[PDB]
């Protein structure tokens, strides 16, 4: 039997940052979701659009697994019609999500003594995103009625800035490794099984 | 724009600011845990990327108008931003006012005397010179003592004490300020509605109003301790006089809790002091500090985080590293807390535990308010949330309920009556010394005493509002009050009075809420989740609304109250008139027990 490839996308050396996630296309393969729970300590698993138990006599069209990395305040966002920082400006799910996320907690992994600056996040983004939208494109955000033509100053600004994760921050501001599956039907024939 | 246009820049600086002055909090914490060369520097440099940053955005965020715009938490949270303070100094000033404070600091931390005796042995003030001025039964040997102290660092403060007020009150009229006393003062401003008003200047005419009627409070315990120790010292006291100042039971005497045992009424029942309990029973720091975490969850309030106990110091790291053993609660930020204390098994410490988690829990409550606003609602509330914890764990009842007390103990007139004396010698004892030392710093700042009457003066009003007297006098060239902690690292003291009224007020609406009926000195908050939830809700406002309101949602009151401290107080007023019947209430300046 052709296992598919969670390993490789649940066991990585290093993710993406969060306004440029990392998607990946899954078809062809026989889906074990029993496998999911071997990780075991998990901050959140109840998950949105099936039942709990995962019900794994289903079968689909691709399905799509994108990953990043996120604190643990903002775990809560990712969700079907919630707003905030992170649900509006970098990664937004569709309000008939058909799918659901999955996170636990990662501190002795990637997170290391005077803090790790590669984990970025977009902020003022000038207009909410549609559902599955990167923009990973980085130009001034103007905040006014000056035309700043690439200098950042006075009340024009740089949209990324850095976690910087340290041990030693508590649970709240603790980097928190996020995965999530979105499951689609769109006719043709059925291969992830 | 200005309203929408200051929310992006708020929303720019908070999100730096939490992270360039996370690192000065830590490195900060440890040059403080482990004291060497490389921390110094560490530290040095961390404090400086962040005043330069601090400054830059005060400049930016000056320029913002506010005649009549924005929503109250932005205008809040931007007035703050822009009060800039420290920061508005050249290079020279501030360069020199660092030099001047860590002069300051080192002078202080290892200061040192010797015995006459013997030359060679020479100690400290925390090992050497706390014991002895806690349990040393000779006078002339605590005399020296104090003596040696007042002379060793007094020496060597007076000059810098004196560039550093100048440079003080020279930053804070560079400030729009009148001097650093204002500067000082200012922190009671409150202006957000009308009736939630409060004026910088109405402070002080709130102090005395409180203080006459808390006079003749004192005079009736200071005169029965006198009396009390005629018997102590029989040939090294005047009844017809002030009291020593080094027989205080401290180095200068913030707290004459040490007086309890030679001043103790009833030496038959079983004495409430429980460190003899706490040594014999096998108890130790973790144990102490589980004891007062679980107060706190019967209550009603949050765990300790998981991060606070691998930590913690909580105790002597002994090994080969050198410490500062003044306790303190941390707030690093982003969520980290921590607590720095060398723990010894008695009942002093027993109490302080309690006070330092009130600290952190207070901390705690108010992590979700923005940056700007995760402060307290002023200087004198910490103080009170800590205490209103030991007031009512320090009941015999509570003592009793963990078994440190004896299963057969019976609570009578004398129990009641030992613990209301043992926790006046504390409370009571605290406020003159506090009024005293504000009030004459802030005459200093505004610079009314001269550098040739700063003794004079000092003393003169020690003398005729506190009632304490001098063994040998200090001529003008020390300088006495710098001895002092918070004197010579420039902290506020007037919190010192306030928290000794604010917790008064809370413990009364707490015990009210809690459903108890009885005496004021017999609440015991335990296991009632209502009082815990009340004082939650102000807990977690943070500085997002104004004192005055901050107060009232709790109490239903919007200034000082002393009528709860007198209810709390009243059970001692006439048992003390009663036992001075015979008494010479009423001390002189014209006494003074040396030659001329
Ligand atoms: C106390 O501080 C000293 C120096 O400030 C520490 O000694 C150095 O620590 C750094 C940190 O990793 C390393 O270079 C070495 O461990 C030490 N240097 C040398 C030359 O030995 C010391 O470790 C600190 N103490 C504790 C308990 O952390
Ligand atoms: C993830 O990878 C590491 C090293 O490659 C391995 O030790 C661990 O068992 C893996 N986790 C699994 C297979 O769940």
């Amino acid at each position: 039997t052709n296992l598919c490839p969670f390993d490789e996308v649940f066991n990585a050396t290093r993710f993406a940052s969060v306004y440029a996630w990392n998607r990946k296309r899954i078809s062809n393969c026989v889906a074990d979701y029993s496998v999911l729970y071997n990780f075991a300590p998990f901050f959140a698993f109840k998950c949105y659009g099936v039942s709990p138990t995962k019900l794994n006599d289903l079968c689909f069209t691709n399905v799509y697994a994108d990953s990043f990395v996120i604190r643990g305040n903002e775990v809560s966002q990712i969700a079907p019609g919630q707003t905030g920082n992170i649900a509006d400006y970098n990664y937004k799910l569709p309000d008939d999500f058909t799918g659901c996320v999955i996170a636990w907690n990662s501190n002795k992994l990637d997170s290391k003594v005077g803090g790790n600056y590669n984990y970025r996040y977009r902020l003022f983004r000038k207009s909410n995103l549609k559902p599955f939208e990167r923009d990973i494109s980085t130009e001034i955000y103007q905040a006014g009625n000056k035309p700043c033509n690439g200098v950042a100053g006075v009340n024009c600004y740089f949209p990324l800035q850095s976690y910087g994760f340290r041990p030693t921050y508590g649970v709240g501001h603790q980097p928190y490794r996020v995965v999530v599956l979105s499951f689609e039907l769109l006719h043709a024939p059925a291969t992830v099984c | 724009l200005t309203e929408e246009n200051a929310k992006t820049f708020l929303n720019n600086f908070n999100q730096e600011a939490e992270d360039l002055s996370y690192q000065s909090s830590l490195a900060s914490w440890n040059y403080n845990t482990n004291i060497t060369e490389e921390n110094a520097q560490k530290m040095s440099e961390a404090a400086a990327k962040w005043s330069a940053f601090y400054e830059e955005q005060s400049k930016t965020a000056q320029s913002f108008s506010l005649q009549e715009i924005q929503t109250p938490i932005i205008k809040r949270q931007l007035q703050a931003l822009q009060q800039s303070g420290s920061s508005a100094l050249s290079a020279d000033k501030n360069k020199q006012l660092n030099t001047i404070l860590n002069t300051m600091s080192t002078i202080y931390s290892t200061g040192k005397v010797c015995n006459p005796k013997n030359p060679q042995e020479c100690l400290l003030l925390e090992p050497g010179l706390d014991e002895i001025m806690a349990t040393s039964t000779d006078y002339n040997s605590r005399l020296w003592a104090w003596e040696g102290w007042r002379a060793e660092v007094g020496k060597q403060l007076r000059p810098l004490y004196e560039e550093y007020v100048v440079l003080k009150n020279e930053m804070a009229r560079a400030n729009n300020y009148n001097d650093y006393g204002d500067y000082w003062r200012g922190d009671y401003e409150a202006e957000g509605a009308d009736g939630y008003n409060y004026n910088r200047n109405q402070l002080i005419e709130d102090v005395e109003r409180t203080f006459a009627e808390i006079k003749p409070l004192y005079e009736h315990l200071h005169a029965y301790v006198r009396r009390k120790l005629m018997d102590t010292y029989p040939s090294y006291i005047s009844p017809t006089g002030c009291l020593p100042a080094h027989l205080l039971g401290d180095m200068w005497g913030r707290f004459w809790t040490n007086l309890y045992p030679l001043t103790v009424p009833f030496a038959q029942k079983p004495n409430i002091d429980v460190t003899d309990a706490m040594m014999n029973q096998g108890w130790d720091a973790e144990r102490i500090f589980q004891e007062a975490e679980k107060f706190f969850v019967s209550v009603g309030l949050p765990h300790m985080t998981q991060g606070f106990w691998a930590n913690s110091m909580l105790t002597e790291p002994a090994d080969g590293r050198k410490v500062v053993c003044h306790p303190t609660a941390w707030d690093l930020g982003h969520g980290d807390f921590r607590i720095k204390m060398c723990t010894k098994v008695t009942m002093d410490n027993f109490l302080t535990a309690h006070h330092e988690m009130g600290h952190i829990q207070y901390d705690m409550a108010y992590a979700r308010q923005p940056f700007l606003l995760r402060n307290g609602a002023n200087e004198g509330f910490h103080e009170a949330v800590g205490e209103i914890m030991s007031l009512s764990a320090a009941t015999p009842k509570h003592l009793k309920s963990i078994g440190l007390l004896p299963s057969d103990f019976q609570e009578d007139s004398e129990t009641e009556i030992n613990f209301l004396l043992k926790q006046a010698l504390t409370i009571v004892g605290t406020l003159p010394f506090t009024y005293m030392l504000e009030k004459w710093r802030w005459m200093v700042f505004r610079g009314e005493i001269p550098k040739e009457q700063w003794m004079k003066k000092w003393w003169e009003m020690k003398r005729e509002i506190v009632g304490v007297v001098e063994p040998l006098p200090h001529d003008e060239t020390y300088c006495d009050p710098a001895s002092l902690f918070h004197v010579s690292n420039d902290y506020s003291f007037i919190r010192y009075y306030t928290r000794t009224i604010y917790q008064f007020q809370f413990q009364e609406a707490l015990c009210q809420a809690a459903k108890y009926n009885g005496s004021l000195h017999k609440c015991d908050i335990s296991n009632s989740t209502e009082a815990g939830q009340k004082l939650l809700k102000m807990l977690s406002l943070g500085n997002s609304e104004p004192w005055t309101k901050a107060l009232e949602n709790v109490v239903g009151a919007r200034n000082m109250d002393v009528k709860p401290l007198l209810n709390y107080f009243q059970p001692l007023f006439d048992w003390l008139k009663e036992q001075n019947r015979n008494s010479f209430v009423g001390w002189n300046t014209e006494w003074s027990p040396y030659a001329d």
